[PDB]
């Protein structure tokens, strides 16, 4: 096409000029855009130059740019005869790239990496003094398999395909094969981890291409990094869990005491540079980014050992549990925490290095570490990092008198977003920073400040095919207004307004998707609808998202709205616009043409995490009252927007409620004003004229 | 707890609990207040603490956090133990393994101590803090 040509030019000369480029493109058509470009770009350039590192959000976007990868594999060895060096690897988690949990542990869950370590250090134990390894180790390191992938792409399906058939390990494949520094896809929250990122940045190496993919969340992920909830019942834990390194104390210093004084010399000596040396393949520690802390030159608690750590560490619990022991609201300044912190104890200014040396310590010395006690440990040792260093931007806060049971809550505030995002542009260059959901993207130079260039899509034509108008008067406008108030305002009314959605859905049963700013509505009107005609006669069973939202609850009601439109059904997908699945997967007649919004989306104000992050941006853009409810607003609201967009072949009806868009932008803004009951007879046009127009333009 | 905090009234909690529950530090029981009032009056005794015999003395008492009888005890050992020695051979001329050695002695006397040893490194550590204390008056 002419339209993906434009941004193709712009990204044939922004990877050979620029460093960062904000491009934006049009939602259900810049897939496969900016994926042969990099192939292209790398083609014009050289083939073992810079490779491509794919940064997605969720693991269906790792998943679909693999099978587009196939496709470009595909083009490349039809239109030319001639097989390449072969690249691709598929990067996705640890439960779900795993054979040893799915045979005999029976368990999908983040104790999979566990048995993993259990394998790791059992061949370890199996090849020093003697469980053993597992299924397939020792063999995935050889160079006929590092000469798989390559020569064949094989890569998370294509993969564990193989791992079964040739009987090899689908967890040493792969690391094995980030030093090989191939097309890597992955997700947001494994560039900016505390513990992963300090070991993918030791094997990529550098000198790559940053593909950011779906660039509008950047700022979500740098707080969910930090913040992490003390709900007093972690101190149950680490009561329990102080005890038993009083017992572990006890048993080492009975018997087999050489082995913890040959490490208390070897920490005395060595310290953490030689302790993280000579540990190979073992379960590594936790950090706060040793790659954006930078500190050198350590002490073990001044040249004590662990039977002295353990004292500090006593004494840092009860005074943990002396400063949760409060009244209610009360916030924290988190040097002048430290401050009282050194007015109880002298623990210096430096525990950031005596937990994860002792970290380190007790997995060699303790050998049946228990799993709750040494997770307890590790919630300590990630706070005494954080109140060590990094206190620009920081900020402690304590939950209020909550019935009060549920009171003794303490959180840590993240410092600023553009810290986590500041070390990827020193290490790569011409990094694509893409999106399809963002309308306007001016925050971007306003909000983490670095310099870059902008290009909007360029790609807006036949409009008879893009239906997008907007629901004003709903028979009296008295419902627009309704649905903006936090707290349920007037039932009734919500009751006239889950009425009017009745009538909606009977205009056109053909696939329908509602999305929600909170669950509070949907319970609301779930208590006592009295209306199931939508339910009975046009689409029959519902499809409800729950607050509580399982993956196989997501999963099944997914399959079975694909099961009732391939039936000549139709089903109502209540969705939440601010609650997981955040979809894109369309293209086809099973989606639903109809998407419907209740309103505007909304965020939870009245928080202290929402005041402390208002006058920390306050100072820093002054963006104060604006952005928190606009920008965060259209972004919740662009994720309804990127569903309907998918592609110029397929059309699709979106309808916006309330007054308060037009003043905001969104994408290809083409938008018509009507009433509520007007554009059920527009709509009726609308479902009749794309049936006859799609013939006639062709 | 609830249950012990007198040996006279421990659960005066059903009774209006409104009075403190001093600690020793030459005893480290929980003694209310009502009930101390009445002890060093009347001269300095031992309190009857599950038939204790460490004799209480008059004044010199403390609100605790109850950091236990360990980590209670470890805190006034291990304040009286920084101001003796100071920071001799220690930020005196930018010194790291030095200061740590010296740390490391420190912390370990303070174990020996904390853990009563059998008073014999005690007793030298008291000799050694009479040795920190006299450095400290020449
Ligand atoms: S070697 Fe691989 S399959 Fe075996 S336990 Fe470890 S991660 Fe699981
Ligand atoms: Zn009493
Ligand atoms: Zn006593």
């Amino acid at each position: 096409y002419p339209e993906q040509y434009n941004y193709m030019c712009d990204i044939k000369k922004t990877l050979d000029v620029g460093g960062n480029s904000i491009l934006e493109m049009p939602s259900g058509t810049g897939k496969t855009v900016s994926l042969l470009s990099l192939t292209i770009a790398y083609q014009m350039h050289y083939p073992e130059h810079r490779k491509i590192i794919y940064c997605s959000r969720t693991m269906s976007e790792i998943e679909k740019a693999l099978v587009e990868l196939e496709n470009l594999m595909d083009y490349r060895t039809k239109e030319l005869g001639y097989q390449e060096d072969f690249r691709g690897l598929g990067l996705t988690s640890r439960k779900n790239l795993c054979l040893h949990p799915e045979v005999s542990k029976e368990r999908k869950g983040t104790v999979v990496d566990e048995k993993c370590r259990r394998m790791t250090n059992g061949q370890a134990k199996r090849k020093l003094e003697e469980v053993e390894l597992c299924e397939y180790h020792e063999n995935l390191y050889n160079i006929e398999v590092e000469d798989y992938l390559p020569k064949g792409v094989f890569s998370f399906e294509k993969l564990l395909k193989y791992c079964e058939e040739k009987t090899l390990c689908p967890y040493f494949i792969v690391r094995r094969m980030i030093s090989l520094c191939n097309i890597i896809i992955y997700s947001y929250h494994y560039l900016l981890d505390p513990k992963i990122a300090e070991r993918v940045s030791n094997e990529v190496s550098k000198d790559s291409i940053v593909i950011f993919d779906e660039a509008h969340n950047i700022d979500n992920v740098c707080i969910e990094s930090l913040s992490l909830d003390l709900t007093t019942d972690a101190l149950r834990r680490a009561t329990r869990g102080a005890n038993a390194l009083d017992e572990r104390i006890s048993e080492v210093r009975k018997v087999d005491s050489q082995k913890l004084q040959d490490e208390y010399e070897k920490l005395v000596q060595g310290l953490x540079x030689x302790x993280x040396x000579x540990x190979x393949x073992x379960x590594x520690x936790x950090x706060x980014x040793x790659x954006x802390x930078x500190x050198x030159x350590x002490x073990x608690x001044x040249x004590x050992r662990a039977e002295h750590f353990v004292s500090f560490l006593k004494r840092l619990i009860e005074y943990l549990k002396t400063r949760m022991k409060v009244l209610h609201v009360i916030s924290e300044t988190p040097k002048s925490f430290l401050q009282h912190l050194k007015q109880l104890t002298f623990i210096e200014r430096k525990p950031l290095r005596f937990c994860s040396e002792r970290l380190s310590l007790l997995v060699r010395t303790l050998e049946v570490t228990e799993v709750e006690d040494f997770t307890a440990l590790k919630d300590i040792a990630t706070f005494a990092t954080l109140i060590s260093t990094y206190e620009e931007g920081f900020l402690l806060i304590i939950e209020p008198y909550e019935i009060a049971v549920p009171n003794p809550i303490m959180r840590f505030t993240c410092l600023d977003a553009s810290i986590a995002i500041k070390p990827v542009f020193e290490r790569f260059s011409s990094v694509i920073i893409t999106s399809g959901t963002i309308s306007p993207l001016d925050m971007y130079p306003r909000m983490l400040n670095f310099k870059t260039v902008l290009q909007k899509s360029y790609a807006m034509t036949l409009a008879k095919k893009s239906f997008l108008p907007m629901i004003i008067t709903k028979g009296s406008d008295q419902v627009a207004i309704s649905s903006r108030f936090e707290i349920r305002n007037d039932p009734s009314i919500v009751r006239n307004y889950g009425s009017m959605l009745v009538e909606f859905a009977k205009i056109t049963p053909d696939g329908m998707v509602v999305f929600f700013p909170s669950y509070l509505y949907m319970e609301s009107i779930v208590s006592m609808w009295q209306t199931m005609g939508i339910l009975d006669e046009v689409w029959k069973h519902k499809l409800i998202l729950v607050e509580t939202p399982d993956a196989q609850e997501t999963s099944l009601a997914l399959e079975t709205y694909r099961k009732a439109c391939s039936n000549g059904r139709g089903a109502i997908l209540l969705s939440v616009a601010r609650g997981k699945v955040s979809e894109g997967i369309d293209f086809d007649h099973q989606y639903g043409r109809t998407v419907l919004m209740i309103g505007i989306p909304f965020q939870y104000t009245e928080s202290r995490i929402l005041k402390a992050r208002l006058e920390f941006m306050r100072e820093n853009y002054r963006i104060r009252e604006n952005d928190f409810l606009s920008f965060d607003a259209m972004r919740h609201a662009a994720q309804c927007l990127g569903r309907v967009l998918r592609g110029k072949d397929d059309y699709g009806v979106m309808v916006l409620a309330d007054r308060r868009f037009s003043r905001k932008r969104s994408q290809l803004p083409k938008w018509i004003a009507q009433g509520l009951s007007d554009a059920d007879l527009n709509l009726s046009t609308d479902m009749a004229i794309s049936n006859t127009k799609q013939f006639l333009r062709t | 707890e609830n249950k012990d905090m007198c040996p006279i009234c421990k659960t005066d909690r059903y009774l209006s609990p409104d009075v403190k529950f001093l600690v020793n530090p030459e005893c480290y029981h929980r003694i209310c207040e009502s009930c101390v009032d009445r002890i060093f009056s009347l001269g300095p005794a031992q309190c009857p603490y599950k038939g204790c015999d460490k004799i209480l003395r008059k004044n010199k008492f403390k609100t605790q956090i109850f950091d236990d009888v360990e980590v209670e005890k470890e805190v006034d050992i291990r304040k009286r133990v920084f101001n003796v020695f100071n920071k001799t051979i220690d930020d005196f001329n930018g010194d790291l393994v030095e200061y740590n050695k010296y740390l490391e002695e420190v912390e370990d006397i303070i174990y020996k101590l904390d853990h009563g040893i059998d008073v014999a490194k005690t007793e030298e550590k008291l000799r050694t803090y009479e040795e920190l204390n006299k450095q400290l008056i020449m």
